[PDB]
C-alpha cells in the first residue's frame, strides 16, 4: 500500500475563534492518497515562506522575527534543538544533511547537521536573500538585489578552508527582487536548466552552469510562488492576481527544444489554467505531488486547495488549518535506502577540533562471504553440499 | 493424499541405510523444499502420518550414534527450518539441542560446520517471532556460545589449535551474525572472543601461520561488532575509543615502517613522531592483550600497517547500533602521512630524503612495501566514499590529491591502477562537475593511463582484465562528470577513439550527450554515426537519434 | 450573483422545506442554463453538494435535480463520473420505487453524456450489474440465499419493470457498443512522453495509492474484456430474466425485444 | 527480503515483457501489472521500456507515460539523461 | 583511423576494347582507407542491379537473366559454389546466414546457407520483384506491379508450416515500378520507417508495422537507388538527370516529427548536391562509408566516384573497370564476434531428411572454472594461493 504524505506549516497569529483548533501548534503532517487524515502535530512554530525543510529523520522551520530555527524529530514525535543562527533568516532549503540558510543581510550559512560544521559566506548580496535551489553539485541564491548567484557546493565547503567564497556565475537580466527558483535535477552541463520567478512580472529560465538566458516569459502578475512538474514537461506559477499558470515546454509551441525559436523573443502568456476566489486569496506557496497529477497551494486565509489538472479546473479544499499556510512540502512515499541514518543533530559551534562525522550506521550487508549464501539460499547450494559430503566421506 | 515428495521422502528415508544417507541427501533436500505445504500445515490424514513419521524420524537420526545420521538430520533441520515456516519453528526445540551436541561431540568438520549454518539460521528465524526468543533461543544460545569457544579456544601455549581456520572462520561468521541480535546473552562472552581473534586481525610474516583472508574480514568484522554488547550502552564510546586505538596504533607502526624516509609531514590533530632508533631491525608489537600481537622485520610491519588500514576499512564496511563520532580529520591526516612518501622514479633514490643511518637492503625492502601500503589506504578511501556518500565532498579535494599522487608514483603496478579508477569513479561520481582547471589538468594522466588499458586490451594499441574493466567503468565518468570546458581537445578525441574502438555503448551515449567546447566556437562532430551503426537496435541510442539529429 | 448563487446551493442542500429547496435549485437550474460561466463553486463543488439530495423523499425535487443534471456540462461531468455512478448505486439500492426510477432517469443522464467513462471506470460493470439484477430480482446470489438445502418449496410493477429493463438494456449495449480506431496523429508518440497527460483521471489503471481491487471492483475498459466478463458471470441470468419479461409480455415485453437485440448483438 | 535467483531472473525479464514483445495483442490488465511491477520494483530498465514502448487502447490513444515515476526514482540517471537529449543544443 | 574496404561487381560486356584490367574478372574487393587498392578479385559473374552480397565468409552474386548464384569463398579466394535456384534472380540480399532472393515471376524464396532449406512463397505479386530489404523480423519486397509486401521472417522461416504463406501488410501508394528500398536501423514498432524509390518520381517514407505512409518525396527525376546516413538523418538519391539529392529528413523543417506537416502534404526536392557529366551518366548505385563523410557511386561507363559530403568537395575517379558498376559493398571495419563460423554452405535440397544445421563451433568460453582463473591470472590469485599453502601445510 502506498501512502503520499505531506508537511504543512503555519505562521502568524490564528484569524478565527475556534476552540477545535489549537493556536500554539505550528507544523501539521497529512496524508493526501488515499485521503485527507492528520497524522501528527508539532508544537510553537510560526513559518514563513520557504523556510521550512523535510526529511525523513527531522523538520527544520525557521522562525519569523527570530534569528532560531526548531529541529523536530520525525522519529521521535518532539522538538528535539533550538538552534540559534547568527543572523535573520529569510530563507532555508535542505540538501542531503547539509541545510543552506539565506540572510536578510545577503549573506548564505552551509551547516551540516552532523559534523555541526557552519561555512558562512561574504555577503555578495548588497540586500535579503529571497529564494535559494539547490543540487548536489550547485547553490542557486535568488535576491531582492535583482541578482541570482551560482555557487560550487564542493568549493564552499571544504576542510581548512580560509579563502573568501565566491560565486561562480552571476546572472542579472533581471531587473526586480527574485521571488522563485526551481533547478532541473539534471547536473548535465549541457541538459540542466534553471527557471526563475521575480517581481517584475518574468520568469527566466536559464542554463545555470553555462550562465545563459534560454527562455523569458511574461505574466500579466508578478509570481509568487513555482514548482517545475516532476518529469520536467511544465512550470506550474501563482500569480499575485489569484491565478494558477501552467507552461508546458514541449507542445505546440515549445519554449525549449529544437522547435523552440529564439532565446531574444519574450513569450507572453495571459490564459489561465486556474484561479481562485478573493475570499480565498492568492497562493502563497505551491507544491506537486509524487505522479505530478495533483498540486497543492496553500493560501494565506487558511485553505488548502488541491488541483487535479486533468479532471477539474476548479481547485477542491481539503482543510482549513485557522492560519496563513505558508509551507507545503511533500514527501516520497517509497523508502529510499541511506547508508546513514541521522538520529541525533549537533548544534553549530565556532571552535577547535578534529572534523567528526555523527551517525548512525545502517546495514547494508557490503561485506559478502561465502557462508552467506549459504545461510540465505533455501536449503543449502549443491556445491556446499556436496563439498560438505566430500570432505564428511574423506578421513 | 500426501505429496509423492513426501512419500518418496519417508520411503527414502525408511528404506536407505544411514552410512548411505549422507549420497542421498542433495535429493532429500530438494524434495522437503518441495514439500511447502504439510510442513507448514499446523497440528487423521495421511499427509499429517507422514510428517510426523518424518520429524520423528529427523530426531532419531539427531539423536541417533550414526555421525551419517546426524549430517543427514543437520540437512534435513536445515531444510524444514526454511520451508516449514513458524510451526518447524516452534517444533524444533531438541533439534537445537541436537545441533549444539553435533558441535560437542567428536563429529567431523563438515557436520559440524552445517551444524552451526543451521543453529545461525534458526536464531535468525527466531527474531521474527518476539516469544521464540524468550523460550527457545535465550536458554539454548548460552550453550551454543560456550562449544563455539571452546571449539576455537587455544588448548595451550604449546600446543597448536586443534581446529582448523577455516572452521574459525565459520565460527566467527556465526558470531558476528548473533551478537547483533542478542548482545545481552552474550555479553559475558565477549572476553574469550577478543583473545581469540588476537592474532587474526592484522597477521604477519613473523607469526608462522597463514591466516585465511576469510578468517581476517569476520574477525575483524566481529571485533568491531562486539561494542554491540557494551554494558549501559557503551557502544558508541566503544567503537570511538578502538577506531582511535586502530588510528593510534596505525601512527607507532607507520612509525617504525617510515624511520628510513625523512617525513615534512605536520599533523592537524597534533600526533608527534616518536624517534625511532637507528640501530638494530625495525620491531614493534607486545605480549598485551590490547595491542596486537609483536611482529618483526621492516616487510612485516607492512603487513601490520596493511592489516590496520584493511581493519580501519572494516570499520565503514560494519554497521553501528546507535550514533559514532567518526574521527574523519585523524583518518585523513593518516592517510595523508602515509600517501606523502612515495616510491621514487628510476633514479631518484638520492633525490629522495633518507636517513643515513639506514642500510640499502632495509631501504629496498621500504620501497618495495610502500605500494600495498598505499594501495590500502586508497581502499579505506573507497570504503570511507561509499560510506559517506555526499559527506565527503568536504574530503573530496585531499583524496583527489592523494589519488593522483598515489597513481603517478606508482603507475606499473595494474593493482594501484586498478584502485585509482575505482577511486576515480566513486570521486568523480561524487563531486566531479565543480572540478577547477587545476583539477582537471592534473587528473589528465590518470585519463590517459585509461584510455591507454582500454586500447590495450581492445588490441588497438590481450584479453579482459581487472584493470581494463575497471577503466571501462570510469570512462563513461569523463564525459558525463568532468568539465569539458577544462578539457584539452587531444584528450576529448583521445576519450571518443577510444570509446568508438572498444565499442563502450555507454561511453559513446555519453560523448554524444556532451559535445565538446573548444576556445574558438566550433562544433567538433560527434561519434553518433559509429554508435548508430555498431549498437542500432538499442533504446537509448533510438532516442539520441532521433533527439540529437533534430 | 455568485454570493446569492452559494446562499441559494447551501438553502437547497439543507433547509427542512421541500417547496423552498425546489425554488432554489430552480433557480440554480435557470442560472446555470442562461450561463454556465456563473457557477463560482465549479461543476464539481455543485455536484458534490446536490449528489447526497438525489435520495430524497420529494419527487418534484428529484425532477429539479435532474434538470439541473441536464442544464449541467457534459465535459465537466465526465471526469467526475464514480461519484455520480456511486450515488446512483444508492439510490438503486434505497426502498423507494419514485427514488429507483428517477435515479434510473439520472443515471440515463449520466449514461447520455458519458457512456465509455461509466462502462470503464473502477467497479462501473460488475457492480452495476449487481444493482441491476438485485432490483430486477434474477440474482444468482439471491436465489442461492432463497433456496434451502433437502427441502423443496412451491414456486412463487409493469411500468417500473419496464423502465429497468430498458435502463439495463441501454447500459449493456452501450458497454457494448462497436469501437473504431482514430486515425493517424504524426506528432502523438513523442508528446505522450514529452507533455502532460491529457487523459481525465491518469494512472488509474496502477492504482498504486488506491485500495486494491477484486474482480468487482476492477477496470474493464475494453469491449473485449467486457464481453469476456459479462460472458463468464452474468450471460445466463439475465438470459433466463429476458425469457421470463418475453413470457411476462407488454411493453415489459417490449423492453425485453430491445434486450434481446442487445444480448443477440452482444453474442455477434 | 534478499534476492532470490528465481526473483533476479525475472528482473532481467520484465524489460524484455516490454521491449520484444507485441503490445497491441497485450491485455490491458497485464500491460497495467507490468507497469506496477516495474514503479513498485525500480526498474529503471523496464520504466525505460515501457515509455518508450507505450500501450495503445482500443480506441487508439496512448496510455500515459510512467515518466513521472522514473525522473522520481532516478533523477541523474543514463536512463533519465538520454530522454533530456531535446535540451543538448 | 579505420581500414575500410568495399566490394564491387561489374555487369556487361567491356565497353573499351583494350584496358589494363582483364576482361574476365568480374568481383573486385578495394580497401578505400588509408589507400586505394584492389585487395582481390573474383574471376566469372555477371552481376546485375541489388544482386551482390558480401558477408564475413562468402560472396554472393546472382546472375544476369541467369537461375545461378555464384557464390565466392572469401577466406579461401576461389569460387566454391553455382547454386541453382527454380527462377531466375532479380534481386537478392544476404540477412544472417538466410539469401532472401526476389525472382522474376514475383516469388520470394528463402535459401538458408547452414541448413540447404529453400522455402518458397506463393506468387504474391504479378511481377517482378524488383527490390528486396530486410529487417531481422521482417522482410519487405517491392515489385513492378506499384506494391509493396511486408512479410515476417518467423512464419517465413517455420520448420513445418505447410500452410501458405501471406504478406501481413501491402504498402500500396505508388503508381509505377518501385526501384529503391531502404530501411531505418530502428525495429520497434513505432520508431522505425522505410523509405521507398519509384518510377513516378517519387519516394514514400513509411512506417512498415503499421502501414501509415508517413512523407511524401518528389524528385524531378525517377530515383535509381538510395543510400541512409548512418545517423539516419539524410536520404541520398540518384535520380535519371545524373545528379545525387541530399533529402534531409529532420532537418532546419522536419520531414517526420513533431513540426511536421500532414503526411497528405507531399515535400519537393530541385536542389542537386552532385551533378555528373553526361558521359559519366547517371549512377547506377550507391552507398555511403562506415563513418559517413564519405560516399560512392557506380556509374555504367566503369568509373567508381568518390564524394565528399561533409567538405562538399567536388568528386574524384578512383579506377574505371571497363564495364557497369551495378554493385557496390561496403565492409564494417569492425569485426563482430558471430558465434559460428560458415566456412561451407549446404546447395538447396528438398527431400525427406532431419533438420541438419552445418557450421563450425568457435571457442568463446562458455564455462568457467576456478581453474581457468588460475590459468587467465598472471601469477596466482592470493585466495588460491592461500589454499593451496594451507593444503600443502596441512598433513
Amino acid at each position: 500500500m502506498l501512502t503520499e504524505e505531506f508537511v504543512s506549516a503555519i505562521c502568524g497569529p490564528p484569524l478565527s475563534s475556534n476552540t477545535a483548533i489549537a493556536k500554539d501548534v505550528g507544523i501539521y503532517c497529512h496524508t493526501l492518497s488515499p485521503s485527507y487524515s492528520v497524522k501528527s502535530t508539532f508544537k510553537k512554530s510560526s513559518v514563513p515562506v520557504n523556510c521550512l525543510a523535510v526529511s525523513d529523520t527531522h523538520i527544520f522551520a525557521g522562525q519569523h522575527e527570530k534569528a532560531y530555527v526548531h529541529v523536530y524529530s520525525r522519529l521521535r514525535g518532539n522538538q528535539e534543538a533550538f538552534v540559534a543562527l547568527p543572523e535573520r533568516i529569510r530563507c532555508l532549503i535542505l540538501i542531503g544533511d547539509i541545510l543552506v540558510v539565506g540572510t536578510t543581510e545577503g549573506r548564505l550559512m552551509l551547516w551540516e547537521i552532523c559534523t555541526g560544521r557552519l561555512v558562512s559566506t561574504p555577503a555578495r548580496h548588497v540586500q535579503a536573500v529571497s529564494c535559494v535551489a539547490a543540487t548536489p553539485s550547485h547553490v542557486l541564491t535568488g535576491s531582492d538585489d535583482s541578482d541570482i548567484h551560482v555557487w560550487s557546493l564542493s568549493q564552499l565547503l571544504e576542510l581548512d578552508s580560509a579563502a573568501e567564497h565566491e560565486p561562480l556565475r552571476t546572472l542579472a537580466n533581471h531587473r526586480a527582487a527574485i521571488t522563485a527558483l526551481a533547478v532541473s535535477p539534471s547536473d548535465s552541463a549541457d541538459t540542466n536548466f534553471c527557471v526563475s520567478a521575480s517581481k517584475d512580472k518574468s520568469c527566466i529560465i536559464w542554463n545555470y552552469q553555462t550562465g545563459d538566458a534560454l527562455r523569458t516569459l511574461i505574466f500579466p502578475g508578478y509570481p509568487l510562488c513555482m514548482s517545475l512538474d516532476p518529469s520536467s514537461r511544465a512550470i506550474f506559477v501563482s500569480c499575485e492576481d489569484s491565478s494558477l499558470y501552467v507552461a508546458e515546454m514541449f507542445g505546440e509551441k515549445p519554449l525549449l527544444g529544437p522547435g523552440s525559436e529564439d532565446p531574444s523573443t519574450v513569450v507572453q502568456i495571459s490564459t489561465p489554467f486556474g484561479a481562485t476566489q478573493p475570499d480565498v486569496g492568492p497562493a502563497s506557496c505551491l507544491s506537486v505531488s509524487y505522479d505530478g497529477t495533483m498540486l497543492l497551494t496553500g493560501h494565506p486565509r487558511g485553505q488548502i486547495m488541491r488541483w487535479d489538472i486533468s479532471e477539474n479546473k476548479s481547485p477542491v479544499e481539503l482543510a482549513n488549518l485557522n492560519a496563513a499556510v505558508t509551507n507545503l512540502i511533500f514527501v516520497s512515499p517509497f523508502l529510499t535506502s541511506k547508508p546513514t541514518k541521522t538520529v541525533n543533530i549537533i548544534k553549530p559551534s565556532q571552535a577547535e577540533r578534529a572534523y567528526t562525522f555523527t551517525a548512525q550506521f545502517e546495514p547494508m550487508s557490503f561485506t559478502k562471504s561465502r557462508l552467506d549464501s549459504l545461510l540465505n539460499a533455501t536449503g543449502f547450494p549443491a556445491d556446499a553440499l556436496e563439498s560438505a559430503i566430500v570432505a564428511f566421506y574423506q578421513p | 493424499t500426501a505429496p509423492p515428495d513426501l512419500r518418496v521422502v519417508c520411503h527414502r528415508l525408511a528404506s536407505t541405510p544411514v552410512d548411505s544417507l549422507p549420497r542421498l541427501c542433495p535429493l532429500l533436500i530438494n524434495h522437503v523444499l518441495r514439500c511447502g505445504g504439510p510442513l507448514s500445515e499446523p497440528q487423521t490424514s495421511e499427509t499429517a502420518m507422514l510428517v510426523h513419521k518424518f520429524r520423528t524420524h529427523i530426531t532419531s537420526l539427531l539423536t541417533g550414534k550414526s555421525p551419517a545420521g546426524r549430517f543427514t538430520a543437520v540437512c534435513l533441520i536445515k531444510a524444514v527450518i526454511d520451508v516449514g515456516g513458524w510451526e518447524s519453528l516452534r517444533s524444533a526445540e531438541p533439534w537445537i539441542r541436537g545441533l549444539i551436541g553435533v558441535l560437542q561431540k567428536p563429529d567431523p568438520l563438515s557436520s559440524k560446520e552445517l551444524s552451526i549454518v543451521t543453529l545461525t539460521k534458526l536464531y535468525i528465524l527466531l527474531q521474527d517471532y518476539q516469544t521464540l526468543i524468550r523460550e527457545m533461543a535465550t536458554p539454548t544460545l548460552p550453550g551454543y556460545a560456550t562449544a563455539c569457544l571452546q571449539l576455537i579456544k587455544p588448548p595451550a601455549s604449546g600446543r597448536p589449535l586443534k581446529v582448523p581456520l577455516n572452521f574459525v572462520d565459520t565460527v566467527a561468521w556465526s558470531l558476528s551474525k548473533l551478537v547483533v541480535l542478542y548482545s545481552t546473552t552474550m555479553r559475558p562472552f565477549s572476553g574469550q572472543i577478543k583473545s581469540a581473534l588476537r592474532p587474526y586481525i592484522a597477521p604477519t610474516s613473523s607469526d608462522n601461520v597463514v591466516v585465511p583472508q576469510s578468517l581476517k574480514e569476520n574477525s575483524r568484522n566481529l571485533l568491531i561488532l562486539l561494542t554491540y554488547t557494551a554494558p549501559k550502552n557503551g557502544s558508541s564510546d566503544e567503537w570511538v575509543k578502538a577506531i582511535r586505538a586502530t588510528i593510534l596504533d596505525c601512527h607507532t607502526t607507520a612509525d617504525q615502517v617510515f624511520r628510513a624516509v625523512r617525513e615534512s609531514w605536520e599533523s592537524t590533530t597534533g600526533y608527534h613522531i616518536q624517534p625511532v632508533n637507528a640501530t638494530g631491525e625495525p620491531s614493534g608489537g607486545g605480549d598485551s592483550v590490547d595491542e596486537l600481537p609483536p611482529w618483526s622485520g621492516l616487510q612485516a610491519g607492512a603487513e601490520r600497517l596493511t592489516g590496520l588500514l584493511e581493519y580501519l576499512t572494516a570499520y565503514f564496511n560494519n554497521p553501528t547500533r546507535a550514533p559514532v563520532n567518526v574521527p574523519l580529520g585523524e583518518l585523513l591526516d593518516l592517510t595523508t602521512r602515509l600517501t606523502l612518501v612515495i616510491p621514487p622514479s628510476l633514479g631518484a633514490e638520492d633525490s629522495i630524503e633518507t636517513n643515513p643511518a639506514i642500510g640499502r637492503d632495509e631501504k629496498a625492502e621500504l620501497w618495495s612495501a610502500l605500494p600495498d601500503i598505499h594501495h590500502a589506504v586508497l581502499r579505506l578511501h573507497c570504503a570511507i566514499i561509499r560510506r559517506l556518500e555526499a559527506n565527503a565532498i568536504p574530503l573530496a579535494t585531499d583524496i583527489i590529491d592523494q589519488m593522483v599522487r598515489v597513481s603517478t608514483a606508482s603507475k606499473q603496478l595494474p593493482s594501484v591502477r586498478e584502485t585509482a579508477y575505482i577511486l576515480a569513479k566513486e570521486i568523480l561520481l561524487l563531486a566531479g562537475s565543480t572540478l577547477p582547471k587545476l583539477t582537471v589538468d592534473i587528473l589528465i594522466p590518470l585519463i590517459q593511463s585509461s584510455c591507454h588499458d582500454i586500447l590495450t586490451a581492445a588490441g588497438h594499441a590481450s584479453t579482459a582484465s581487472p584493470v581494463s574493466q575497471a577503466a571501462s567503468a570510469l570512462l563513461p565518468t569523463f564525459f558525463t562528470h568532468l568539465p569539458q570546458k577544462h578539457l584539452p581537445p587531444d584528450i576529448r578525441g583521445l576519450l571518443d577513439r577510444t570509446a568508438i574502438l572498444s565499442h563502450n555503448q555507454s561511453a559513446m551515449l555519453a560523448s554524444c550527450l556532451h559535445p565538446y567546447r573548444d576556445s574558438r566556437g566550433r562544433y567538433y562532430p560527434s561519434i553518433l554515426p559509429f554508435l548508430v551503426r555498431r549498437f542500432p537496435r538499442d533504446e537509448s541510442v533510438e532516442v539520441l537519434r532521433s533527439n540529437l539529429v533534430k | 450573483s455568485a454570493e446569492l448563487f452559494k446562499q441559494n446551493l447551501t438553502l437547497a442542500v439543507n433547509a427542512k422545506s421541500d417547496n423552498q429547496r425546489r425554488d432554489a435549485l430552480a433557480y440554480v437550474t435557470n442560472q446555470l442554463s442562461a450561463n454556465p460561466a456563473n457557477n463560482p463553486v465549479g461543476t464539481v463543488g455543485v455536484l458534490t453538494k446536490v449528489l447526497p439530495l438525489i435520495t430524497d423523499g420529494a419527487s418534484s425535487v428529484r425532477v429539479q435535480l435532474l434538470k439541473l443534471f441536464r442544464t449541467l456540462p457534459p465535459q465537466e461531468v465526465r471526469p467526475h463520473a464514480e461519484k455520480i455512478l456511486l450515488y446512483i448505486r444508492g439510490g438503486m439500492t434505497h426502498l423507494s420505487n419514485d427514488v429507483r426510477t428517477d435515479t434510473l432517469n439520472v443515471l440515463d443522464w449520466l449514461l447520455e453524456v458519458a457512456g465509455d467513462e461509466v462502462v470503464s471506470c473502477p467497479g462501473g460493470w460488475l457492480k452495476t450489474l449487481n444493482s441491476f439484477s438485485s432490483m430486477l430480482g434474477w440474482n444468482p446470489n439471491v436465489s442461492s440465499a432463497m433456496t434451502t438445502k433437502g427441502w423443496t418449496s412451491a414456486p412463487k410493477g409493469p411500468e417500473s419493470q419496464a423502465k429497468q429493463i430498458q435502463v439495463l438494456a441501454k447500459f449493456l449495449q452501450t458497454g457494448f457498443r462497436p469501437e473504431e480506431p482514430l486515425p493517424y496523429k504524426p506528432r502523438a508518440y513523442w508528446d505522450n512522453i514529452y507533455r502532460l497527460p491529457t487523459t481525465p483521471n491518469p494512472f488509474a489503471y496502477l492504482n498504486l495509492f488506491g485500495l486494491p481491487r477484486d474482480e468487482d471492483s476492477e477496470m474493464y475498459p475494453d469491449r473485449m474484456s467486457r464481453l469476456r466478463v459479462f460472458d463468464m458471470k452474468w450471460r445466463a441470468a439475465i438470459t433466463s430474466g429476458m425469457e421470463t419479461a418475453k413470457k411476462e409480455g407488454g411493453t415489459v415485453g417490449r423492453a425485453a425485444a430491445i434486450l434481446d437485440k442487445a444480448l443477440k448483438a452482444s453474442l455477434e
